[PDB]
DNA sequence: GTCCCTGTTCGGGCGCCG
DNA sequence: GGTCGGCGCCCGAACAGGGACTG
């Protein structure tokens, strides 16, 4: 059938015209089942035939399905896509199996050949002419911009005095495919299947039985729904032997993916390794530490594992746990060993940052997606001592928060590496930094002078006036011992110490983390540059000879 | 009732925001209110044809099983005073949204008031709709029932001419010296003046100055800090003067040796002391340039903040101290401050400030809704400071 | 202003769904 | 092979913002 829904009005942009894209050599096998198809379409209303009234065309193609009998008819309006008005896309996000609550009796089903089966709007279908080895669309085609999201809209029009009426029946609604589920005893339960059955066909919507999931495990979305847990379809990894950027991009994908319920896998290596390419075809030579990263990996994915059901009576739990260089990995459950589903958070955001703030981010990053799955915020389970935050929060500048948390004894454990003094150090050495360079030549120095009599001052090449500032704080560190107040007059240097952090993108400033870290009671302190206070004038005396004025 | 026809400025298509995550309890409040907002002819389902989009969401006031819908509606509004308000002992603040539902709004406008409700782990494409009406948190709606309102309250206004009432989006501000409780039988009879056609003190709004420390000893390292704070301050007050207590340190000085102040330094300090009593000089508000406000977190609930247009031209400067507390939420914390910031700000001139908050933009997003509770939201952008000014406005 | 460094967004490739 | 939309991740390119610098 051709739904009786009204078309949704469709434009195209402003000074534009149609496609005038002619057909690519075809294969057979493609063109037998393009008309064989477009025949039986021809027959249903879905597609009419059209004279040289319209000077319209755009290359059409098929492919297999995923019964891999049947084909997909493709259009390619690449060039029609450009042209056609902008829309607001209504599938905002993909929907979660561990946000499923437990309901007694379900359903999956799909609707037959569905974009077939929605009216295009009749003053556009003249855009949506191709030949085949001459036709219109009268129906939604593929391959078209605006499609899904004229389909998803419409969809939820139809479904909705269903659920107005059956309020307590819940319809996942992705594309064609409808996952429902009711509290109701079986019998029942098909009752209100075969009623919804009843409505989409009344709206010219057919739920083909081929199609009709009755029985557990219900294949939804790419899992395995059982009554009580449910699995992801089973994961391939790409087992080359020579990896390109490609095999490379898909084996990260495939990863990502399984990350959702294969708790720890860790791609930081891997997408590493893609850093600086050009195109999808570079071979490329895993690293020791990627190559065991892909190792540890595998071994994880071997083993079984599942899901279950959200239940709101019960609390949400996060709990995080630490890996190396920057990586994490949450589990989300509600009751021991009974996990809703994992995750990862591994993104490296700022130039400096410290495993405190990154564990903060990766809290916002369960948050915000906790939030979109059930609507809530879990409570959270973290490797950080109650006084590490504590002081964290106390000192850091910037707001930041962590809702409801308790402290979890699983090392790695989160901490500050070190700590600047509040107050300057009694009998430590007062170390005056200072570093200047020169824009032309690209030539510096960067040094120190103390109020117990040293001076150095050490010169450099190929440097910018910030790294100048850096090198005299490195230089000051590995100079003096175990206590040392130190003064410069570069906000810049101060911003990123004071931050506290651990990692940092610059080596410079890993050198220096290393001596923080080192050191027992450091006091570094700001004075305005250029303005004579002592010993700050000294110093950059020191350092601006030869390479400024 | 007739429709005013309204348009976009030139070159300017109308917004294109994502929906941001809502919870279960703010998408189920939405929805109850949207679908009498539909009955009642408010608003109307839209498709995907119309590429506008503005978010939604809602808030819980006080103690009230009451939601109010906020459509946040700046990128729209930028696409489109009564100087005594600010000297009442008594100042209510109004809700009157409600009110601007009963004009029509220019058809032609409608399509860029569109806004889509989402729904939880994605059950459903999102649920669009288009406004009718005029929408409450529309530059617009107030600008359209100008006329209307003047009208409403001509003669409560009229009976009361010692009260002041301003009006801003959906908010109206009514001010007088009354005693509380007669202030407040006289805001309940302005209220069932408003059913007939269907709480600030700014006296107590004060300003921190820049202040120095008063010490018995002091130190190289305090001294450097003085001077440091006084460098920075003498770009508001030039009248700041440094040259006697850096002369004090000249040379290479040990950061905790204590030096003793000279007589001609105390005097510059005390000089300075002064001056930093005397007003700013030279500071005047323009209306077509942007209010500017930076949020300084000094700890221990401790919040600065500077509302100014050009730099170093601050036309205020205040502090807002909340509890001090080992359950101290920092991000509720700052979006009080901030809602605190843009009342003052209204009353003392009808425009909202740009914020420069101190956080992170993420951990600002996820959760400062959490906590809104006014029918307004201020443009805002996200700094990664240095605590020097943080240093400079300590106490 | 220019140069330098930090941050954000936006679009590119893969993955996953229909 | 070759189309579309959504979301994720990750990277790089192109921005905006602010501090230090030259005579
Ligand atoms: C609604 C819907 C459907 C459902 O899929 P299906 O795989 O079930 O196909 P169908 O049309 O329902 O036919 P049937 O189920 O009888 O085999 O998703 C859409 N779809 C799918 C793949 C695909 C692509 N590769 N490019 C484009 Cl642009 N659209 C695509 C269109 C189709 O209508
Ligand atoms: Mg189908
Ligand atoms: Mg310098």
């Amino acid at each position: 059938p051709i739904s009786p829904i009204e078309t949704v009005p469709v434009k195209l942009k402003p000074g534009m015209d149609g496609p005038k894209v002619k057909q690519w050599p075809l294969t057979e096998e493609k063109i037998k089942a393009l008309v064989e198809i477009c025949t039986e379409m021809e027959k249903e209303g879905k597609i009419s035939k059209i004279g040289p009234e319209n000077p319209y065309n755009t290359p059409v193609f098929a492919i297999k399905k995923k019964d891999s009998t049947k084909w997909r008819k493709l259009v390619d309006f690449r060039e029609l896509n450009k042209r056609t008005q902008d829309f607001w896309e209504v599938q905002l996000g993909i929907p979660h199996p561990a946000g499923l609550k437990k309901k007694k009796s379900v359903t999956v089903l799909d609707v037959g050949d569905a974009y077939f089966s929605v009216p295009l709007d009749e003053d556009f279908r003249k855009y949506t002419a191709f030949t085949i080895p001459r036709y219109q669309y009268n129906v939604l085609p593929q391959g078209w911009k605006g499609s899904p999201a004229i389909f998803q809209s419409s969809m939820t029009k139809i479904l909705e005095p269903f659920r107005k009426q059956n309020p307590d029946i819940v319809i996942y609604q992705y594309m064609d495919d409808l996952y429902v589920g009711s509290d109701l005893e079986i019998g029942q339960h098909r009752t209100k299947i075969e009623e919804l059955r009843q409505h989409l066909l009344r709206w010219g919507l057919t739920t083909p039985d081929k199609k009709h999931q009755k029985e557990p495990p219900f294949l939804w979305m790419g899992y395995e729904l059982h009554p009580d847990k449910w699995t992801v379809q089973p994961i391939v990894l790409p087992e080359k032997d020579s990896w390109t950027v490609n095999d490379i991009c898909k084996l990260v994908g495939k990863l990502n993916w399984a990350s959702q319920i294969y708790p720890g896998i860790k791609v930081r290596q891997l997408s590493k390794l893609l850093r600086g390419t050009k195109a999808l075809t570079e071979v490329i030579p895993l690293t020791e530490e990627a190559e065991l990263e892909l190792a540890e990996n595998r071994e994880i994915l071997k083993e079984p594992v599942h899901g279950v059901y959200y239940d709101p009576s019960k609390d949400l739990i996060a709990e995080i746990q630490k890996q190396g260089q920057g990586q994490w990995t949450y589990q989300i459950y509600q009751e021991p060993f009974k996990n809703l589903k994992t995750g990862k958070y591994a993104r490296m955001r700022g130039a400096h940052t410290n495993d405190v703030k990154q564990l903060t981010e990766a809290v916002q990053k369960i948050t915000t997606e906790s939030i979109v799955i059930w609507g809530k915020t879990p409570k959270f389970k973290l490797p950080i001592q109650k006084e590490t935050w504590e002081t964290w929060w106390t000192e850091y500048w910037q707001a930041t928060w962590i809702p409801e948390w308790e402290f979890v004894n699983t090392p790695p454990l989160v901490k500050l590496w070190y700590q600047l003094e509040k107050e300057p150090i009694v009998g430590a050495e007062t170390f005056y930094v200072d570093g200047a360079a020169n824009r032309e030549t690209k030539l510096g120095k960067a040094g120190y002078v103390t109020n117990r009599g040293r001076q150095k001052v050490v010169t450099l090449t190929d440097t910018t006036n910030q790294k100048t500032e850096l090198q005299a704080i490195y230089l000051a560190l590995q100079d003096s011992g175990l206590e040392v107040n130190i003064v410069t007059d570069s906000q810049y240097a101060l911003g990123i110490i004071q931050a506290q952090p651990d990692q940092s993108e610059s080596e410079l400033v890993n050198q220096i983390i290393e001596q923080l870290i080192k050191k027992e009671k450091v006091y570094l302190a700001w004075v305005p540059a250029h303005k004579g206070i002592g010993g700050n004038e000294q110093v950059d005396k020191l350092v601006s000879a030869g390479i400024r004025k | 009732i007739e429709t005013v026809p309204v348009k976009l400025k030139p070159g300017m298509d109308g917004p294109k925001v994502k929906q941001w995550p809502l919870t279960e309890e703010k998408i189920k409040a939405l929805v109850e209110i949207c679908t009498e907002m539909e009955k009642e002819g408010k608003i109307s389902k839209i498709g995907p044809e119309n590429p506008y989009n503005t978010p939604v969401f809602a808030i819980k006031k006080k103690d009230s099983t009451k939601w109010r819908k906020l459509v946040d509606f700046r990128e729209l509004n930028k696409r489109t005073h009564p100087a005594g308000l600010k000297k009442k002992k008594s100042v209510t603040v109004l809700d009157v949204g409600d009110a601007y539902f009963s004009v029509p709004l220019d058809e032609d406008f409608r399509k860029y008031t569109a806004f889509t409700i989402p729904s939880i782990n994605n059950e459903t494409p999102g649920i669009r709709y288009q406004y009718n009406v005029l929408p409450q948190g529309w530059k617009g709606s107030p600008a359209i029932f100008q006329s209307s309102m003047t009208k409403i309250l001509e003669p409560f206004r009229k009976q009361n001419p010692d009260i002041v009432i301003y009006q801003y989006m959906d908010d109206l501000y009514v001010g007088s010296d009354l005693e509380i409780g007669q202030h407040r039988t006289k805001i309940e009879e302005l209220r069932q003046h408003l059913l007939r056609w269907g709480e600030l003190h700014p006296d107590k709004w004060t300003v921190q100055p820049i202040v120095l420390p008063e010490k018995d000893s002091w130190t190289v390292n305090d001294i450097q800090k003085l001077v440091g704070k006084l460098n920075w301050a003498s770009q508001i007050y030039p009248g700041i003067k440094v040259r006697q207590l850096s002369k004090l340190l000249r040379g290479t000085k040990a950061l905790t040796e204590v030096i003793p102040l000279t007589e001609e330094a105390e005097l510059e300090l005390a000089e300075n002391r002064e001056i930093l009593k005397e007003p700013v000089h030279g500071v005047y508000y323009d209306p077509s340039k942007d209010l500017i406000a930076e949020i300084q977190k000094q700890g221990q609930g401790q919040w600065t903040y500077q509302i100014y247009q050009e730099p170093f031209k601050n036309l205020k400067t205040g502090k807002y101290a909340r509890m001090r507390g080992a359950h101290t939420n920092d991000v509720k914390q700052l979006t009080e401050a901030v809602q605190k910031i843009t009342t003052e700000s209204i009353v003392i001139w009808g425009k909202t400030p740009k914020f420069k908050l101190p956080i992170q933009k993420e951990t600002w997003e996820t959760w400062w809704t959490e906590y809104w509770q006014a029918t307004w939201i201020p443009e805002w952008e996200f700094v990664n400071t240095p605590p020097l000014v943080k240093l400079w406005y300590q106490l």
